[PDB]
């Protein structure tokens, strides 16, 4: 469910927040996302 | 056979330490 605050457990990464589509350029090996503050920003869907 | 000449590597041999997308 996108565009709705929701607790997520993506591949064992527990948290809460709003998910949506992105136009990122994830390289094939890339799995996670972060920022200069080192906090999980984008998580690739295991099943999509 | 083979030779063992020495050269310089310059800026080379840098790999993604992990699999976390990062930008800017
Ligand atoms: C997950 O498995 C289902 C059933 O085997 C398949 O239809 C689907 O494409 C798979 N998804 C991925 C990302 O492998």
């Amino acid at each position: 469910v996108k565009n709705k605050c929701v607790n997520f457990n993506f591949n064992g990464l527990t948290g809460t927040g709003v998910l949506t589509k992105s136009n990122k350029k994830f390289l094939p090996f890339q799995q996670f996302g972060r920022d200069i503050v080192d906090t999980t920003d984008a998580v690739r869907d295991p099943q999509t | 056979t083979t030779t063992q000449s020495y050269t310089n590597s310059f800026t080379r041999g840098v790999y993604y330490p992990d699999k976390v997308f990062r930008s800017s």
